[PDB]
C-alpha cells in the first residue's frame, strides 16, 4: 500500500532534520537507564559551541512515556523545568530523540559526592527552586510522580549556572524498584496520584540534602503494598496515631497494615530523634519546614506555595538563583560510558 | 497543561481564516468549497464512529478530530490518505488523553468494522491498511503537527459557565450537544475554546427560550466574536438540513485528490 503522495514523501525526506546529521554524540553516552540513553552532544555545524543533552527514549515508537514527555514539555516553560528544545523522530528505526540544554550536574551525583567522605546556602537554594518548579507544574495541572535526586538537574558553568531543572516527565500526568521517595498513602494502596505525593518526595529529597543519606533507605524486595519500606518509614517517623491520620482506616491495605505491624514497636521513633542523630537542630526553621513536608497524612501535608512562603526562606542566608552562589563548583563532570 | 494563552494550541494553532482558505486552494481545483466542507463533516463523523466503537470518551474523540483538522488545514487531502489518517488520529489521541495504547488487533478491527458497517455507502471495499501503516502514519502526524499534542476543548469552560449561571440541569445537555456539532466546522482552528462554549450556550438559551442577556452582557468578552461563532453554528444547521451524506459522499470522495504513486 502507498498511503502517502510520492512528491510529498520525497520533499519531507529531503528536508527532514536528522539527529545524526545535526549532532556529534558517538561515544558520548553519559547516562543509561530505563528512561533510555542520554548523550552529551555538540552541533556538527559549529554554529554555536554549547553542550546539548540528547535523550534517546527507551523502546520504539510513541509509547505512553514518550507521549507524555513530548506532550507536556511542549507546553511547559519555567526556569526550573527542563526545556524541550527539539524532537527528532527517526523513521527507519522508530526511535524518538529529545534535545535539551546540557545540565552538568544533578542531585544524585552531588549528594553522593558529599556522602563519599553540603553547604546550607546551597541546600536552601536547591529546595527553593525544586518547590518553585513543582508549584509551576502543579499550577499547570501536572503531577510529576517520580521526583528523586536523579531527576533534579543542576546547570553547570554557563548563563544558567547553579539553576535547578526538574527533568523526566516520563511518568507525569495531568490531573485536571526503589520506593524511598514514595508517599506512605501509596504504600498503603491509595489509587490516585495527587499533588501531596510530589510534596512528600520533595521532603525526602530535603532530608537527604540536609544529612547526605536517603531518609527512608531500605533494601530491594506487583501490588502497591511494600512491607519493609513502611517498616523503614515507621522506624524514622513513628507509627501514626489515629488522630495524626484519621483516614488511614480507608486505605485499601489498612488491615494488612494492622496484621503486619504493632505501633508499640515504634514508640521511641520520631523525625525529631532521627534528625538529631544527624546534626539537624529540632529548633531550626529548616527542621520545622521539613516536618511539614514529611507529614504522613497527605491532607495535612503543606503545599508547595505555602512551603515557598515559609520563614526558613526569609532567614539568613537567602536562597540564590545560582545554588553554588558564585563559589567554585567542586563536583566532577559526568563521565563518558564506554561499556557494552 | 492549564493556561490557554500560553499554550501551543493558542500560539500555533489558532489560525487566520484567510490563510486557511488560501492553503485550501490546492484542493479546491478538484472540489467546490461546499464539497470540501462536506468531506470534513464526513470524516468528523467517521472519527466519531471509530471512537464509539472503541468506547472512547468524548474528549479523546474531540482531540482526535482536532488532529485530523489541523493536519488537513496545512496539508493537502492527497498528502496522506484520510482513511488512514482518521484511525491514526484516534490512536494517537488515546495515548495523549491517557486511555493508553489501543491494541493492534482492536484498532484494525475497529477501522475494518466501522467502515464496512456504518459507511458502506462510501467505502465498497474493506479497510486496506494494517498496523504497520498506522504506526508509520503516526510518526508523520506527530512531526507534521510540530509535536503539539495538548488540545483545549469547549466542554470544560461550558461546564464552568452553566454552573455559574445556575442552570446545569436545564441548559447543559443541549449546549453540550451543540459543542459536539461545532466539530463539523473549522471553529476549533479559529477561536479560543471558551468563545465556542459561550456561543453554543447562547444558541442553547435561544432554542430553549431562556433569557440570559444580563448574564451574557456582564461577561468581559468581545461579543462581536461570539456573534461570528453563533452565525457559523446557525449556518451549520442549514447545511445539515441540505446535506445528505449517504447519498452524496461516494461522488465527493471520487473527486477528492488521491496520492500520486511512486514513479
Ligand atoms: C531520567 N533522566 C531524564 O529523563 C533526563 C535527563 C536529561 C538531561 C538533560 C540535560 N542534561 C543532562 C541530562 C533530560 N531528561
Amino acid at each position: 500500500m502507498e498511503f502517502m503522495d510520492y512528491d510529498f514523501k520525497v520533499k519531507l525526506s529531503s528536508e527532514r532534520e536528522r539527529v545524526e546529521d545535526l549532532f556529534e554524540y558517538e561515544g558520548c553516552k553519559v547516562g543509561r537507564g530505563t528512561y533510555g540513553h542520554v548523550y552529551k552532544a555538540k552541533r556538527k555545524d559549529g554554529k554555536d559551541d554549547k553542550d546539548y543533552a540528547l535523550k534517546q527514549i527507551e523502546g520504539t515508537g510513541i509509547s505512553m512515556s514518550a507521549c507524555r514527555e513530548i506532550a507536556l514539555l511542549r507546553e511547559l516553560k519555567h526556569p526550573n523545568v527542563i526545556s524541550l528544545q527539539k524532537v527528532f523522530l527517526s523513521h527507519a528505526d522508530r526511535k524518538v530523540w529529545l534535545l535539551f540544554d546540557y545540565a552538568e550536574h544533578d542531585l544524585w551525583h552531588i549528594i553522593k559526592f558529599h556522602r563519599a567522605s553540603l553547604p546550607r546556602g546551597m541546600v536552601k537554594s536547591l529546595l527553593y527552586q525544586i518547590l518553585d518548579g513543582i508549584h509551576y507544574l502543579h499550577a499547570n495541572w501536572v503531577l510529576h510522580r517520580d521526583l528523586k535526586p536523579a531527576n533534579i538537574l543542576v546547570m553547570g558553568e554557563g548563563p544558567e549556572r547553579g539553576r535547578v531543572k526538574i527533568a523526566d516527565m516520563g511518568f507525569a500526568r495531568l490531573f485536571n524498584v526503589t520506593f524511598w521517595y514514595r508517599a506512605p498513602e501509596l504504600l498503603l494502596g491509595a489509587r490516585h496520584y495527587t499533588k501531596a505525593i510530589d510534596i512528600w518526595a520533595i521532603g525526602c529529597i530535603f532530608a537527604e540534602l540536609l544529612t547526605s543519606e536517603p531518609i527512608f533507605h531500605c533494601r530491594q524486595e506487583s501490588n502497591p503494598y511494600h512491607h519493609d519500606q513502611l517498616d523503614r518509614i515507621f522506624n524514622v517517623m513513628g507509627f501514626p496515631a489515629d488522630k495524626d491520620w484519621e483516614d488511614i482506616k480507608k486505605m485499601p491495605e489498612h488491615s494488612t497494615l494492622m496484621k503486619d505491624f504493632r505501633r508499640n514497636t515504634y514508640t521511641n521513633c520520631s523525625l525529631i530523634k532521627y534528625m538529631e542523630k544527624h546534626k539537624v537542630k529540632p529548633d531550626s526553621k529548616a527542621f520545622h519546614l521539613l516536618q511539614k513536608l514529611l507529614t504522613m497524612d497527605p491532607i495535612k501535608r503543606i503545599t508547595s506555595e505555602q512551603a515557598m512562603q515559609d520563614p526558613y526562606f526569609l532567614e539568613d542566608p537567602l536562597p540564590t538563583s545560582d545554588v553554588f552562589a558564585g563559589c567554585q563548583i567542586p563536583y566532577p563532570k559526568r563521565e563518558f560510558l564506554t561499556e557494552e | 497543561a492549564g493556561n490557554f494563552w500560553q499554550s501551543s494550541h493558542y500560539l500555533q494553532w489558532i489560525l487566520d481564516k484567510q490563510d486557511l482558505l488560501k492553503e485550501r486552494q490546492k484542493d479546491l481545483k478538484f472540489l467546490s468549497e461546499e464539497e470540501y466542507w462536506k468531506l470534513q463533516i464526513f470524516f468528523t463523523n467517521v472519527i466519531q464512529a471509530l471512537g464509539e466503537h472503541l468506547k472512547l470518551r468524548q474528549q479523546v474523540i474531540a482531540t482526535a478530530t482536532v488532529y485530523f483538522k489541523r493536519f488537513y488545514a496545512r496539508y493537502s487531502l492527497k498528502s496522506i490518505d484520510p482513511v488512514l489518517m482518521a484511525p491514526t488520529c484516534v490512536f494517537l489521541a488515546s495515548k495523549v488523553e491517557e486511555f493508553g495504547v489501543v491494541s493492534n488487533t482492536r484498532l484494525i478491527a475497529a477501522a475494518t468494522s466501522v467502515l464496512k458497517t456504518r459507511f458502506s455507502y462510501a467505502f465498497p471495499k474493506e479497510f486496506p491498511y494494517r498496523m504497520n501503516h498506522i504506526l508509520e502514519c503516526e510518526f508523520y502526524l506527530l512531526e507534521l503537527m510540530d509535536c503539539c499534542l495538548i488540545v483545549y476543548h469547549p466542554y470544560r469552560p461550558l461546564l464552568q459557565y452553566v454552573q455559574d449561571m445556575g442552570q446545569e440541569d436545564m441548559l447543559l445537555p443541549l449546549a453540550w450537544r451543540i459543542v459536539n456539532d461545532t466539530y463539523r466546522t473549522d471553529l476549533c482552528l479559529l477561536y479560543p475554546p471558551f468563545m465556542i462554549a459561550l456561543a453554543c450556550l447562547h444558541v442553547a438559551c435561544v432554542v430553549q427560550q431562556k433569557d440570559a442577556r444580563q448574564w451574557f452582557a456582564e461577561l468581559s468578552v468581545d461579543m462581536e466574536k461570539i456573534l461570528e461563532i453563533i452565525r457559523v453554528i446557525l449556518k451549520l444547521y442549514e447545511q445539515w438540513k441540505n446535506f445528505d451524506e449517504r447519498k452524496e459522499m461516494a461522488t465527493i470522495l471520487s473527486k477528492m485528490p488521491k496520492p500520486k504513486p511512486p514513479p
